[PDB]
């Protein structure tokens, strides 16, 4: 007996060779392979396969190769591939990607993916499943920002802040031992993974280093604290010793140096360059040249993503009003004009497409949107396909190459940069079960279910008073993973090795899972999945025009984007 | 008697900044091709290498402008600025690592500035 | 509907604007939160209509005049900011000195 | 170089001699002095002063005179003065009021107010900063009452209740060891400081005393439990032994005594007289005479504050419907008429102005508004300036004398009365960093930011999904100080010495900071800052007219108030 | 706008009143929560208009009559209470037996 | 009013529907959440009016047509579900393929 491919896709989700449109973009992903055995697909429900004696094994105890949770029939979109598999979770980790069920009666069952008495089921047929997003440019300003991030499929927030204090409103910094301790405590109640950055400023080692020992997961160098050669140098010396990452927002004003001076201070050491295009901050006008260097891990923040007709007017005004600049003061106008540049924003779209900027991030509440990292990644990929065509590397008329390049920017690459990719950032065996299910129609717009540590934390779901869960109003809501003590087991506080060795968790009474930051100092651009390109970026000081390999990088702004007015009530 | 909620009625007079400190005017040129903006409280000798001026005249000093404001030099622009004396202990650490101690060590600051190519060591 | 947090919140602005418009229609001089709600909702509806950020920057200065509002309200409002989904995605609108 | 005073005030907040209007009242406060060094003002941001090597010290570790937090350029309004200073916080306490920055390069830096790597910054330029309000008449009826209180700048709730039980709905009482233990546990989740009052009723010592040992911070004598000579006597004997305060709502009915009988029972011992005017309760009609005595610490509750055209109609009806009184029953009408009196309410305005009633309080949810203690204090000061003129003591055309007298009523004076002024109630070095920032336009109406123990707990802030924090809707929101375990470090549970000695915190597993109640029994009227007047108050039994020093105290009700319809959406 | 908790909550009363008024306009006899919402919102709007507590005590008894509401609703409502910002600050209005 | 959790939540649907109806009245093609809100509120008001589940199952397919909504919205909505208090208690309405 045979099933036509339309009916098959409707029942089990798509299989090899089938394509799926990402939301309302022009982007199509194609199933590269499928781990199933046709006819032995797992599924759950009345008269379905995962029943005792059948696709559910009735013999084995939980320890004996049995899963806590099976996601059936997932279409995985990950740097590692775009493919169809069951995903098996146990102890809050992904233990098996393959084919789940019961070896009693089914062929091709992955040996550690037995559905047994202890197994919960999530139907992922017809869904796209990705890793949870890793946002490494978070200002901790307003706790309401967390649900915003969860609703767009973000599961890890790295950054800093003490709430809406001016320091925190400008910079991703939790300064000093006491503020870091306080925010580690606060973190116990935030249903998302967290890592905290200390202040990457000082001219003696001890004031900087004591923040790492106190529990910081990294450092932020910010011009508002003085992005001087000395602050850059000491931060990196601390980071080399402590094995944590340093993010930089460089000296826009060129006050103590130009870009070349910042690069000299860095002296070949590894650094994460934030909003590398420069609208969000950095050496005017040539900061984006950072993204050509092998020791630089470059990220964009999201408001320039992608280049649209409203972008420039929005940014000029934003800059002026947020720095209290006057329109009648020529120095203010000159500064604004030197910082907000169509030439660099347009080139930023293309640098993403070429794999030269490796990472996306929000800049949540300082100059970026907490819930639009994933959204804008795909809008950018879509714009680039429209303007530049399918990339050379594509085949079968799919956008798989571009989709892997782009998904990498907000999943694996930030995880690698931060030193946390042993735990998070991709759907791979042995990593924490931070998983986002998406209806393809809502892909990159509104997550269906966000799984944190193997338990749903956040879901678009309806009337809690109804007979069934789908009646209106369907809205984003915190689920059981966020409630009571379960918030401790489903989320990770990422911390420096030294703070962990020094017993900071026990000292502060932290109950969350503790993740170790490590392997941050001997990576480079070459380690950024699908985004590993180094090149000489030239930025013309007069015209601001960006060149790579002798060619000007320019594109037009678009009047309209997908993943916009079709979806949003405001 | 129109009420502006929370309005100020400031007293008469003017606030003199940096009162009783020595002032010094010098010419400074941005020899670079990118703009340079200098804040009120950066040790003046430690600014961007590409600013050309008599580096010795920046030692122990900063711009005599209101706290939190900055002087802007467009590419190629030369202009006069007024400096005032640093106060407190008159020590500077960090920034460009030219001082790292008393501002009185003129010889040592200038030697460092010269070795690192800070323009205008005379 | 799949409402995200901001969509749920911004429903409140529309509702506050409806309330304020009814109060203005029965002849009241509007207060601070009323005025803010009206102009904010105007911006968000303008984005929904497909106007540009530049258009809304202009128009927002002419939604209410000083004779629409109580004494001191014009001077209390230095600028009103709103983010909405334009045809080209979320953008920030700042209306400076909306009521002269 | 010189800056004109208009530009100076706009950049740094006002300086000596400048005046600021409080919201939309006629009240002007004047800067009495300024701790700054002109030209070395601290400020934070791009190209600003608090940067490494500059106004931020890059040498010192946190222990070495460095702050956790600097509020730059605050205009402090406090019983101790109205003046311009930077405020330095460390370990959750105010450690320095003076001039913050970097002694490397700045003159006049207060030695323990170094801005270093560990320092967070809050810009207070252009803001008024006060102590958090201390509300000592709180019924714990509805947990939603907490945000209401935070939004109007209240940071400490003293009172009692178990939720909307009738006992608690009438009286500020958490009765007995078990209810007190339960509410101490509940308190672990309330983002505000708390002290709990037991039932000040009984004829044997042991039933009353066991409530103090159990963790009560004080006692409430309430007529609804029998405000008899015996209950008054035993409560005060317990309070004298335990070093805690007793609040009284006396026998309105004059059932067991008149005012003189209550005074005889009190027998010269210290007591807090609640809603001393008497609309809120007490010996009809002369209770307000309490406020003349040296051993009485007198507070008003807020609905009589101040006397307006709607006050009497509102109160008569409120009384009648809340006591199920009928309009056709002459005894009910007589009772209402004996209790709600324009003569005493009008006199209450003036007694506030003269420093004869020392304290304001809410009576939250029993006969008072949780979020209007601060609001109504200023409306009262404004009305009094309009009707009585600048007080004799004023100079320079400022309202500084009146402003200190009035701010004292809801900050320092309740703290002194309760025995907690070593911790809270004023902006002084060595006290807990409970600080409220106000935009002058919103002063006393809606707090900008409420700092609890050195971390923001509550803020008026906008769209959490926005690029920046100011876009609409701007509303009151809990901040990071309230989240997770940080709620423990940012708030104080105030408790009796005996409960603390007996290990009640450890027994109940309380994680909050534990504050000791003490020095409650050898204070008097003379200890009430700016409100220390004792005098013979005569209340005519026939006409209800109030006399002090041979003069009738009367004023007109007003038809309109400031801090009202300009601000409130409902 | 600087909405405090009560301002956010009381928006709900206005909205419930708008819903109930639409239901009455299409000819429905109103139920318990509908009737309560209408009269409550009426009080809050009356305070905004600058009426006195005494006026609203009178007027609130004539907003809905027994023929506007379902059987038993008049007897279910003993009184409706609302607090709003009058010109002279927040005051409590109690309307006794609003529907005879 | 004694609002229970669902009564507070479902006020939001009515409000979203009012917003969407205003947008349709000024000539916009409605988006996904707008369309959903309109049809949902229609069902809840229909139950309040005393219509049957069968009636609302029919009527809900004719509230909006494909020319009322943006491209792709008809195909995004497979069915809209709402629970409301009918004369005979709470019932579930599912409207299948509301916009053809
Ligand atoms: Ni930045
Ligand atoms: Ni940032
Ligand atoms: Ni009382
Ligand atoms: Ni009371
Ligand atoms: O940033
Ligand atoms: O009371």
């Amino acid at each position: 007996m045979k099933i036509n491919r339309q009916q098959y896709a409707e029942s089990y989700g798509p299989t090899v060779g089938d394509q799926v449109r990402l939301a309302d973009t022009d982007l199509w992903i194609e199933v590269e392979k499928d781990y199933t055995t046709y006819g032995d697909e797992a599924n759950f429900g009345g008269g379905k396969v995962l029943r005792e004696g059948m696709g559910e094994n009735g013999t084995y105890t939980r320890t004996e190769n049995v899963l806590d949770l099976l996601l059936t029939n997932a279409l995985i979109l990950d740097y590692t591939g775009i493919y169809k598999a069951d995903i098996g979770v146990k102890d809050g980790y992904i233990v098996g990607i393959g084919k789940g069920g019961n070896p009693d009666i089914m062929d091709g069952v992955t040996p550690n993916m037995i559905v047994g008495t202890a197994t919960e089921v999530i139907a992922a047929e017809g869904k796209i499943v990705t890793a949870g997003g890793i946002d490494t440019h978070v200002h901790f300003i307003n706790p309401d920002q967390v649900d915003v991030a969860l609703a767009n499929g973000i599961t890890t927030l790295f950054g800093g802040g003490t709430g809406p204090a001016e320091g925190s409103k400008a910079t991703t910094v939790t300064p000093g031992p006491w503020n870091i301790e306080k925010m580690l405590k606060s973190t116990e109640g935030l249903p998302i993974n967290v890592g905290i950055l200390g202040k990457g400023h000082g001219s003696s080692i001890a004031p900087i280093m004591e923040q790492i020992d106190a529990g910081a997961a990294g450092l932020k160098i910010h011009e508002d604290w003085g992005a001087t050669p000395a602050s850059i140098d000491r931060s990196l010396t601390v980071a080399d010793e402590a094995d944590v990452q340093v993010a930089i927002h460089s000296d826009t004003l060129n006050e103590a140096g130009f870009l070349e001076d910042t690069l000299r201070a860095i002296n070949g050491r590894v650094i994460h360059s934030f909003h590398v295009e420069g609208a969000g901050g950095g050496h005017a006008p040539d900061i984006m040249a950072m993204a050509g260097h092998p020791n630089v891990l470059p990220s964009s923040t999201n408001p320039t993503r992608p280049f649209t007709v409203n972008t420039i007017d929005e940014h000029l005004d934003m800059l002026m009003v947020c720095h209290h600049l006057k329109q009648n003061i020529p120095e203010d106008v000159a500064f604004a004009d030197s910082r907000i540049r169509p030439e660099t924003i347009a080139a930023e779209d293309i640098l993403h497409d070429l794999g030269i900027i490796s990472m996306m991030s929000t800049d949540a509440l300082a100059m970026g949107r907490a819930g639009e990292m994933v959204l804008r990644t795909w809008q950018t990929a879509d714009k680039m396909k429209k303007q530049r065509g399918p990339l050379a590397e594509e085949k079968n008329g799919s956008d798989n190459f571009r989709a892997k390049r782009y998904v990498s920017k907000y999943t694996i690459n930030p995880a690698i940069a931060q030193g946390i990719a042993h735990e998070v950032g991709s759907i791979e065996e042995g990593k924490f079960a931070d998983l986002v299910l998406w209806e393809p129609k809502f892909f990159g717009v509104k997550a269906d279910r966000v799984i944190k540590g193997g338990i749903i934390a956040y879901a678009q779901i309806g009337d809690p008073s109804a007979s069934i869960p789908t009646p209106q109003p369907v809205m984003g809501r915190r689920m059981y993973g966020t409630v009571g003590d379960l918030i401790h087991d489903t989320n990770i506080t990422f911390m420096s090795k030294s703070s962990i060795q020094q017993g900071v968790p026990a000292k502060l009474g932290l109950k969350r899972r503790i993740g170790t930051v490590k392997n941050c100092r001997n990576i480079g651009k070459k380690d950024m999945k699908w985004n590993d390109v180094t090149t000489d970026i030239d930025i013309n000081p007069e015209t601001y025009e960006v060149k790579v390999d002798g060619e000007v990088l320019t594109c037009e702004p678009v009047k309209e984007l997908p993943m916009a007015q079709r979806y949003f009530l405001f | 008697n129109y009420i502006v909620p929370g309005e100020y009625r400031v007293a008469e007079g003017e606030i003199e900044i940096n009162a009783g400190r020595e002032k010094t005017t010098i010419r400074v040129s941005n020899t670079g091709d990118r703009p340079i903006q200098v804040g009120s409280h950066i040790h003046f000798v430690e600014v961007n290498k590409e600013l050309l001026f008599d580096r010795a005249e920046g030692i122990g000093r900063r711009l005599n402008i209101p706290s939190g404001t900055a002087a802007r030099f467009e590419p190629g622009e030369e202009m006069e600025v007024e400096l005032t004396e640093l106060g407190g202990n008159r020590e500077v650490f960090g920034i460009s690592d030219l001082t790292n101690g008393s501002v009185d060590n003129k010889e040592l600051i200038l030697q460092r500035a010269k070795e690192l190519g800070y323009k205008g060591v005379e | 509907m799949h409402l995200n947090p901001a969509e749920k919140e911004k429903l409140q602005i529309f509702l506050a604007s409806e309330l304020a418009l009814k109060r203005k229609a029965r002849g009241l001089k509007l207060n601070y939160p009323e005025a803010v709600a009206i102009i904010t909702s105007f911006i968000m509806e303008g984005a929904r209509d497909g106007k540009t950020v530049a258009m809304l920057m202009e128009e927002g200065k002419h939604v209410l005049t000083r004779d629409d509002v109580m004494e001191g309200v014009p001077e209390m409002i230095d600028d009103i900011q709103a983010e909405a989904t334009f045809p080209d995605g979320t953008k920030l609108v700042t209306v400076h000195n909306p009521i002269s």
